[PDB]
């Protein structure tokens, strides 16, 4: 910073040799060793930490056809509740690296058919999931589909 | 007796599976150099394809070829001298691979041949005429000339002067051979010829030579029903290319199928080779079945005028993998037989066998009977020996490194005199020789050093002067290497090695000079140099440099600041030595022999010259006085001892009153650091006998040049080529080039000494 352009210099010059680490020895050595002394004497873990903290009315498990090993899951969800009535057990879609994505969720119209409660459940997750935000986790999928049989039982009775 | 060394193995390499295994070869070089393969089938057809070699003291760093072929490699072999290489394969694709840059982990090949359609089934070089007899009758010749002397076989198409050309031939397995002949010139001349008009299938081969340039061949078609024909090669080069004249030998029939009784049994041959490279009169021809083998040697003797004849067999055989023959030259003399036969000394009467099970037998070369038996608690591939076939390595089908000691002793009663002349006759074989011997230090016992140090003592002396004038370097280091084994001499091996690097560094600069003006005429100035210090042992030194023609000794005033640190150094290893009078110390031999001190003398009163000349380049020591011009007081104290140790063989101890003026030292020297050079990296002190190490690979069980004196740092950056035989870091690119000396480098360009 001041008055030390010599030591600065000096590398600079001496750069580029091959007797560098020789020259400085030589130049430098008995200096110091003199005076001030004598030298001494399967699945990923993000859907393992997803799962921990999961509602235990739901009991979601893998899907027993398609592939299987692979970048793509697929997850059956099981529904055990005496207040709510029963409902298809519903699959949906993840691709590989599930943080930053957008997944999706299989399509079957006639499943819900030969009941208009089972149409309007339809129409409620045609109107609550397309305003769902982009990159979001299970859970906010998972609960949507869990209010809206209540949102569908308070309608039908 | 038998001794195993080690075994060197990879983690994660071993078992391969799902394949149809291949048999093995197995290649050594005229140095100890191991070029060995393995069959893998590991994701990738190169690792079949792969070439290994061991450096014969650190058999962890592996040097890698990976050769790229589309067939696998079938016989592997290297040249006479250690230059050359070859893997033969099928359809061509064979290769020259030179050494590179005298390193010990490079090699390239940029030239080669390759036939299409036709694999190979024989192959072998070209021929050189050198050939000496070795004499184990004249074990007390006591002159070289005498134990090794010339066969004088003659060498083969010598063109232009006595020189024999350089190539190979083959024949390839349908009827056709080819020839590649390396001119004196960068070119090379390729021909390929049908051997006869029958072109057909051929099972097995062997190509030997015979004297006069002429080489003979064998067939096997492997029909069990076909005449064994031979065939004569006539080089004859007809002005641009090498038309070869082919005919018919008198041929044989095989034997086991007349007698009537059982003929369709072992019904495919599997072996036919000669006995033993360059000559072809003595045939070994194995035929295996599922079951057994059995083994026919024919001879060419003759009575039509070339018959082949049965010599003998053994009892009984397995399913023989791996064959090999002995490579020690025994002079084929029945008096050398006798006198090898009464003492136990088998070192090149023993062909190599193997089984299909583990069982290390040996058979005797002209009696096939078996000689020795080992059991191994695998079928072994293929084993590669030693010259003096001391020790040798092994391949089965794994990738277990099996080294095996062997020795000529057997476990037959031998006395310790006749321990000592085993030993010494194969010293004296290499010796004569500018080989590699590393194999025959491996059963040196501890009290065996001192009997055979004191033997090699005397073993320098009755030679006619000549020898001696660069062999002392050899024997200095062979008694450096074989001191190391013993616990009393491991103290003492440091004064050896660090002489082997004073006798390195002491001739090297004694040819820079140069007087341009001739003084003392017919004679260089050097010896006047060592007269005048042998006539003036002065205390002082400022009356002795007037008479010292100190006219002629003139400089180019560039290369005297480039090497101040070897005249650093050598005046620094002396400070040193003054400082260990009051102490089997490592420094202890140089008080006795005063060779190294009288070079000392010898070098210093030029090196005073130019101190007196152009004091800058003067070797800057760490005295309590700077003002002090003590290299005087030195050269007190140097002819002090000079005067202790200039007597013909004195063994005088130096009196303590220079021992109280060397206690006078530390007023002002101190000693600076030394450099021993015996750091032992090789396997001399880390194997015994009944003790192997199960070795595996790269797990290896303050850092200065030790050849030029300058200092690195903690973990330095500049590569070096391995000095494998001492393990001293011969550094690779020298830091100046421009202003460089030309033979101090040169000298060990290659390995160290
Ligand atoms: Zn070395």
């Amino acid at each position: 910073q001041y008055l030390c352009q010599p030591l600065l210099d000096a590398v600079l010059a001496n750069i580029r040799s091959p007797v560098f680490n020789h020259s400085l020895y030589r130049t430098f050595v008995p200096a110091m060793t003199a005076i001030h002394g004598p030298p001494i004497t399967s699945i990923p873990s993000v859907l393992q930490g997803e799962v921990a903290r999961l509602d235990p009315k739901f009991l979601v498990n893998l899907d027993p056809s398609h592939c299987s090993n692979n970048g793509t899951v697929h997850l059956i969800c099981k529904l055990d509740d005496k207040d709510l009535p029963s409902v298809p057990p519903l699959e949906l879609s993840v691709p590989a690296d599930y943080p930053a994505q957008s997944p999706l969720w299989i399509d079957r119209q006639w499943q819900y058919d030969a009941n208009p409660f089972l149409q309007s459940v339809h129409r409620c997750m045609t109107s609550r999931l397309l305003q769902l935000p982009d990159k979001h986790s299970v859970t906010a999928l998972l609960n949507t589909w869990a209010q809206s049989v209540h949102q569908a039982c308070l309608s039908a009775a | 007796m038998m001794d195993l060394a080690y075994v060197c193995e990879w983690e994660k390499w071993s078992k391969s599976t799902h394949c149809p295994s291949v048999p093995l070869a197995c290649a050594w070089s005229c140095r100890n150099l191991i070029a060995f393969t393995m069959d893998l089938r590991s994701d990738d057809q190169d690792l079949t394809r792969m070439i290994h070699i061991l450096d014969t003291e650190h058999p962890w760093d592996l040097h890698s070829i990976p050769s790229e072929h589309h067939e696998a490699i079938t016989c592997l072999e290297w040249d006479q001298s250690g230059s050359r290489l070859l893997s033969a394969d099928a359809d061509g694709q064979i290769k020259c691979w030179s050494m590179a840059d005298h390193l010990a982990n490079s090699w390239e090949s940029s030239v080669g041949s390759l036939v299409e359609g036709d694999p190979i089934v024989a192959l072998s070089w070209l021929h050189n005429g050198v050939k000496l007899a070795l004499h184990v009758e004249k074990s007390g010749a006591s002159s070289f000339g005498e134990k090794f002397s010339r066969v004088k076989f003659s060498p083969s198409l010598t063109l232009f002067g006595g020189k024999p050309m350089e190539g190979w031939i083959a024949v390839t397995v349908s009827g056709l051979v080819t020839v590649s002949l390396l001119k004196p010139s960068g070119q090379v001349l390729t021909s390929t010829e049908s051997l006869c008009r029958l072109r057909g299938r051929v099972a097995l081969a062997d190509i030997a030579f015979t004297g006069g340039g002429n080489i003979v061949v064998a067939t096997a078609d492997g029909s069990s029903a076909s005449p064994v024909q031979f065939y004569k090669v006539c080089v004859s080069v007809v002005s641009e290319k090498c038309r070869i004249d082919t005919e018919i030998l008198p041929s044989l029939f095989m034997r086991c199928t007349t007698d009537l009784n059982r003929k369709d049994k072992f019904p495919a041959i599997t072996h036919l080779k000669f006995l033993a490279r360059d000559m072809s009169e003595q045939v070994l021809l194995c035929a295996s079945s599922q079951t057994s083998s059995i083994v026919e040697c024919w001879s060419l003797r003759k009575e039509t005028i070339l018959k082949w004849r049965i010599l003998s067999a053994t009892n009984d055989l397995d399913r023989v993998s791996a064959v090999a023959l002995p490579k020690l030259p025994i002079s084929l003399t029945n008096t050398d037989l006798k006198v090898a036969s009464d003492t136990q000394f088998y070192p090149g009467l023993g062909l190599a066998l193997a089984f299909h099970d583990g069982s290390v037998h040996i058979v005797h070369r002209l009696s096939l009977q078996t000689m020795a038996v080992f059991y191994s608690s695998v079928h072994l591939k293929a084993m590669q020996l030693s010259w003096t076939s001391l020790a040798l390595v092994g391949i089965d089908s794994h990738g277990k490194l099996s080294v095996l000691r062997l020795s000529p002793s057997m476990g037959h009663p031998l006395e310790v005199g006749l321990a000592l002349r085993h030993l010494l006759f194969l010293l004296e074989y290499c010796m004569v020789t500018g080989y590699d011997w590393w194999d025959i230090l491996l059963h040196v016992q501890p009290s065996m050093v001192q009997s055979l140090v004191e033997k090699l003592h005397e073993e320098y002396t009755r030679q006619t002067a000549a020898l001696q004038q660069v062999l002392s370097t050899r024997i200095l280091a062979m008694k450096a290497s074989l001191c190391k084994l013993s616990p009393c001499t491991v103290t003492r091996v440091c004064d050896y090695h660090t002489k082997l690097f004073l006798i390195a560094i002491s001739s090297t600069l004694k040819s820079l000079l140069r007087p341009h003006f001739l003084n003392t005429p017919d004679k260089s100035p050097g010896d006047r140099l060592t007269e005048i210090c042998t006539k003036i042992t002065d205390v002082d030194i400022d009356k002795v440099m007037i008479n010292l023609k100190t006219e002629e000794f003139v400089l180019d005033m560039n290369t005297l600041q480039a090497l101040q640190q070897l005249l650093q150094w050598v005046g620094d290893f002396v400070l040193y030595l003054l400082a260990s009078l009051p102490n089997l110390r490592p420094g202890h031999s140089f008080l006795r022999d005063g060779t190294s001190l009288g070079m000392l003398r010898e070098l210093m009163v030029v090196i005073r010259i130019w101190g007196l000349l152009k004091p800058s380049c003067l070797p800057v020591y760490t005295a309590t006085s700077d003002t002090q011009d003590s290299m005087s007081l030195l050269f007190r104290l140097l002819t002090k001892l000079w005067i202790c140790c200039r007597d013909e063989g004195p063994a005088s101890e130096p009196d303590e009153a220079l021992v109280d003026e060397c206690c006078l030292l530390p007023s002002q020297l101190l000693i600076p650091s030394l450099d021993w050079l015996p750091a032992s990296d090789g396997l001399v002190s880390r194997l015994q006998p009944k003790q192997p190490l199960r070795l595996q690979f790269g797990r290896a069980p303050p850092k200065i040049d030790h050849l030029r004196r300058l200092h690195l740092g903690a973990c330095p950056t500049e590569e070096c080529k391995a000095c494998t035989r001492c393990g001293c870091v011969t550094m690779l690119k020298s830091p100046n080039r421009t202003t460089a000396v030309k033979q101090w480098e040169q000298r060990w360009i290659k390995n160290c000494l």
